[PDB]
């Protein structure tokens, strides 16, 4: 989802909730009040509380082989939370899937739709072979699972820093403009000293 | 000969200005960015760099 032209605060989404994973990489989370950030780009999914951790960068893992593969240079915050008492069952969700296999690995901030059995070969596999294998599977998902099997919910938020003029800026106030006198400034961003 | 001098301590100068905006691996190339970017345990790590 991309968000743009709208005033941003940090502080609600941090009082809201205590999330299970939260860190900003390139940013800090307490001083994103004072910046602006162009074109901030939302990604959500869910994945079995193990998974949370796989996705950082520079971190290789089913998930990260086949499934999100996380920038190296991303700049932004993950936040993560527990999911288990309104998606986990008794019976058992199956809804929530992953990309178990795949052949190749999808390159950072990509998404990958393709529901095809997979084979280790790389060339065309008959489903009854051994050869075809199906790499769309799912999280056995219950109520009693643990807290890693539990399902959590993870939003990615991605900020494009400094690239062109912010539409996207946080909560803080103008001031008047003064000239002639050796001043603070922060224009959009664009924090200085001087005339 | 009088002009080359001038030539070198002009071209001096200018690559020594031009070295200012330059990433030493850091995440930008201004300080007031990293700092508004990054609490200072981990704004010390670009800073030094
Ligand atoms: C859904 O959004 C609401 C509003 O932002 C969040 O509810 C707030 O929760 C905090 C602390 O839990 C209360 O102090 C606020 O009064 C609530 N806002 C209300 C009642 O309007 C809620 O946390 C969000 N749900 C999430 C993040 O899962």
């Amino acid at each position: 989802k991309r968000i743009s032209n709208c005033v941003a605060d940090y502080s609600v989404l941090y009082n809201s909730t205590s999330f299970s994973t939260f860190k900003c990489y390139g940013v800090s989370a307490t001083k994103l009040n004072d910046l602006c950030f162009s074109n901030v780009y939302a990604d959500s999914f869910v994945v079995k509380g193990d998974d949370v951790r796989q996705i950082a960068p520079g971190q290789t893992g089913v998930i990260a082989d086949y499934n999100y593969k996380l920038p190296d240079d991303f700049t932004g915050c993950v936040l993560a939370w527990n999911t288990r008492n309104i998606d986990a069952t008794q019976t058992g969700n199956y809804n929530y899937k992953y990309r178990s296999l795949r052949h190749g690995k999808l390159r950072p901030f990509e998404r990958d739709i393709s529901n095809v059995p997979f084979s280790p070969d790389g060339k065309p596999c008959t489903p009854p072979a051994f050869n075809c294998y199906w790499p769309l599977n799912d999280y056995g998902f219950y109520i009693t699972n643990g807290i890693g099997y539990q399902p959590y919910r993870v939003v990615v938020l991605s900020f494009e820093l400094l690239n062109a003029p912010a539409t996207v800026c946080g909560p803080k106030l103008s001031t008047d403009l003064i000239k002639n006198q050796c001043v603070n400034f922060n224009f959009n961003g664009l924090t200085g000293t001087g005339v | 000969k009088l002009q080359d001098v001038v030539n070198q301590n002009a071209q001096a100068l200018n690559t020594l200005v031009k070295q200012l905006s330059s990433n030493f691996g850091a995440i930008s190339s201004v300080l007031n960015d990293i700092l508004s970017r990054l609490d200072p345990p981990e704004a010390e790590v670009q800073i030094d760099r």
